[PDB]
RNA sequence: GGAGCUGUCAACCGAGCGUGGAUCCGAGGAUUUCCGAAUGGGGAAACCCAGCACGAGUGAUGUCGUGCUACCCGCAUCUGAAUAUAUAGGGUGCGGGAGGGAACGCGGGGAAGUGAAACAUCUCAGUACCCGUAGGAGGAGAAAACAAUUGUGAUUCCGCAAGUAGUGGCGAGCGAACGCGGAACAGGCUAAACCGCACGCAUGGGUAACCGGGUAGGGGUUGUGUGUGCGGGGUUGUGGG
RNA sequence: UAGACGGUGAGAGCCCGGUACGCGAAAACCCGGCACCUGCCUAGUAUCAAUUCCCGAGUAGCAGCGGGCCCGUGGAAUCCGCUGUGAAUCCGCCGGGACCACCCGGUAAGCCUAAAUACUCCUCGAUGACCGAUAGCGGAUUAGUACCGUGAGGGAAUGGU
RNA sequence: GCGGAGUGAUCUACCCAUGGCCAGGGUGAAGCGCGGGUAAGACCGCGUGGAGGCCCGAACCCACUUAGGUUGAAGACUGAGGGGAUGAGCUGUGGGUAGGGGUGAAAGGCCAAUCAAACUCCGUGAUAGCUGGUUCUCCCCGAAAUGCAUUUAGGUGCAGC
RNA sequence: CCGUACCCGUGUGUGGGCGCCCGUGACGAAUCAGCGGUACUAACCACCCAAAACCGGAUCGAUCACUCCCCUUCGGGGGUG
RNA sequence: UACUAAAAACACAGGUCCGUGCGAAGUCGCAAGACGAUGUAUACGGACUGACGCCUGCCCGGUGCUGGAAGGUUAAGAGG
RNA sequence: UCGGUACGGUUUGUGUAGGAUAGGUGGGAGACUGUGAAACCUCGACGCCAGUUGGGGCGGAGUCGUUGUUGAAAUACCACUCUGAUCGUAUUGGGCAUCUAACCUCGAACCCUGAAUCGGGUUUAGGGACAGUGCCUGGCGGGUAGUUUAACUGGGGCGGU
RNA sequence: GGAGCUUGACUGCGAGACUUACAAGUCAAGCAGGGACGAAAGUCGGGAUUAGUGAUCCGGCACCCCCGAGUGGAAGGGGUG
């Protein structure tokens, strides 16, 4: 899981991978995006969110 | 994580004693159950 | 505007218009089969087939005509299941979008050949190329910037600086900045502390100690605290609110 | 104030269409001006003690991995992105090329900002020590046609009485 | 030849669903019944019946040898002879897998007459120490094929002429 | 096109035949009292396989603590108990 | 092996081994999701051989695999 | 449970002086009347029938510094003795065991789906803070991609330089 | 060949030549300082000579105030060995 944060925008980060040789190469930095269940009140529908660790930091913490 | 306790806790202890919440046990057994809320500005509301 | 027209290609007929203003020029408007974003459904594009409503017509089914009918987003609003609160959904309504365009711009993705007398780092290059995405230009911008003791006082662009200091299997090669001189030269609104209110959560469900401050009194009642929201105020670095 | 070009039977200022120059817009559009309409203010400016609050938060900064800036992780600052941790509001915080004390400068994590600059599908007017039909756009002529190709695509020749 | 972006499974390779074709003969399994056999079985000989990745042999699909053709009648054929021909079959319609990938009863062959990685366009005026070309004249003067070093000996730099 | 069939559909026609509506016929509720069944089933029970601890027997070892004799280079094993 | 080469090459049956305990293994795809399979150890994918008959000898040293933990070596992180 | 950070506490080896065996040294060369009382009885880590320290009871107005035959032995005041071992007050890593509460379940029933075997929601049941995933990091790895693999070579190769 | 004492198997320079494509290599009288042998004159900048070696970049040790990205320091860089 790696899709963009669906309430921030953090995106995976591109760029190259700088070897013991420097033989660059393609290589990503996805975001540590979970998906958790989010609600929008106490007791709400539970949908489904995939969202990243710094918006469980601060935001839409339900569970 | 500092969570208003608002009911009695063997982890925690007594309401609005203190609080030591390491930083996911309040969000997922606290804040949704109803036993505690985030100490935004309810300090004073308890003190 | 004016006496000749009926376009040309290919040029021979026919029959007509015209000084009362034709042909012709330019604008606006109407009409605008069918396909195509094509979008009532569907599709071998230019084909077929439906539904709703109005109306024409046949002695009546058939047929025709004019309108409406996709999706997604957002806005207002009714209902709001499984499941009770309640939401997702569903329903109705009004706007916008959807695809093209010759080049130009931004962000982001991201090569090889070549060169390096081979070649991997590297270079050719963040070009070509795909998507997104605008605009008539855009981007960038109002100092958490430069200088280094004289200070300047938003950004951008051309030219110096310079093929330098520098960086590089110190190889091929790459390549600035400060500062100076020019073009055009504009800087202005918001958040937050606070205050008065609406919504919201607790407390007091009473002694709240508030009701524009205060005085003399009264009622003693919605006081207090706090989340969201509207409107005042405040928007700055010699620090300011 | 017309000798620019072109055409007319051959080299035209005075033959012709035109040029110089001056006129010229009902209506529509664009621009500008005028009036209406819309919309802001019953001041916080100034002197002062400094008790208290504030100046953009999972941000800054730190660590690791990467990008890029002359700067090829190197002693590697500034800037951007990802991942964990994770501060403060003026005796503050960041920068001034590892870094540290002092000094100058500006107060980030919020928004907008025309001109100068670049470009030409297209439409005007003009130019040319540019071409003259095997050249110029491939295309002066039924031209992106005939034709070739499953198709994407490739892609002619023919001017002159 | 390399890279990107696109295009083609309408021939061919494989598969999928769905219809069809296979004249006419030959052989005559199991099963069944009878008789013999055994208490039954095992076993033998008969009749019906009729199966086989069965046989000979047409259409049909192939392409084994030879001859012919070979600027051919044809960018892979013909004639005379052969193999399979009720099956792992053939063939049409319809569809899909598409390029560092597909497919393959496996040959490194087929993928629009080209496959030890298709085609078109763009990068691209690709590059090559290599081959071929490099357009009118005249006048003066006039070499080397030696030496050093070279991921170098068919090239180049410096020296010598 | 002459002649003869078949299918879908509309409207007109005859009379028949059925039903609307009335009428008729057949099933047929509705509550209350009792009583059942256990039907579900709190509990509890029959079976019911599993069974927290605690006790134990063996199992080998490249685990380890102790020991017998055998070896050495000194680091290490045997059948063992 | 169209377009020089049809066989002694290939291929199935048969016989072994390896792997797989279920959105299985393996493959396609980055993932989702498919195939395998509307199957699940008498099944499935993979490797060698290629009916039947008799058989399939010796060798675990090297390199593979499958199991093992004493020690050694042993990144980051922690600590410093 | 193991192993740790900080810290309040009775506090630790018959190796040597010996009523005096704590790595050691000390606001005091006594902590006053202001200490767990040298009585038998009996035994706790050391255990040496020996002790600073003891181990439980007590003839309830004194062990004694100031009665050293030693490092000045009187530290159950101090460095709170290196204070092990340990009694535990905060903190904390790993492993061990369990749970439900995140999370997971092409595990069952139900809902606009009466338009579905995908999805989505609920409930239930079962795994379960593991796994998967993100960052960093080690290993493996011709399955994949890009390159190299010298020369006079008495043609080239082997050879030798 | 042999014996006694020693460390010039040094420092900063070295005109001028050979040789050579270039880099590179090779010799050098004599001078300043300071020292060894020598009573002295004088010899000594390794071995009777020629073979015993390896360009550049980068990195490491010691040393020299050479700089020190505002200043004073440091990191780092620079020079000599």
């Amino acid at each position: 899981m790696a899709a963009v944060c669906d309430i921030c925008g953090k995106g995976p980060g591109f760029g190259k991978s700088v070897s013991h040789s420097h033989r660059r190469t393609s290589r990503r930095w996805d975001p540590n995006i979970q998906t958790v269940h989010a609600v929008t009140r106490p007791g709400g529908n539970k949908k489904r969110l995939n969202v990243c660790t710094s918006c469980i930091k601060a935001g839409k913490i339900t569970r | 994580m500092k969570l208003i306790l608002t009911a009695d806790v063997d982890h925690l202890g007594s309401i609005g004693d203190t609080v030591e919440v390491k930083d996911g046990y309040g969000r997922n057994f606290l804040l949704p159950r109803g036993l505690a809320i985030v100490a935004s500005r309810g300090a004073q509301k308890q003190a």
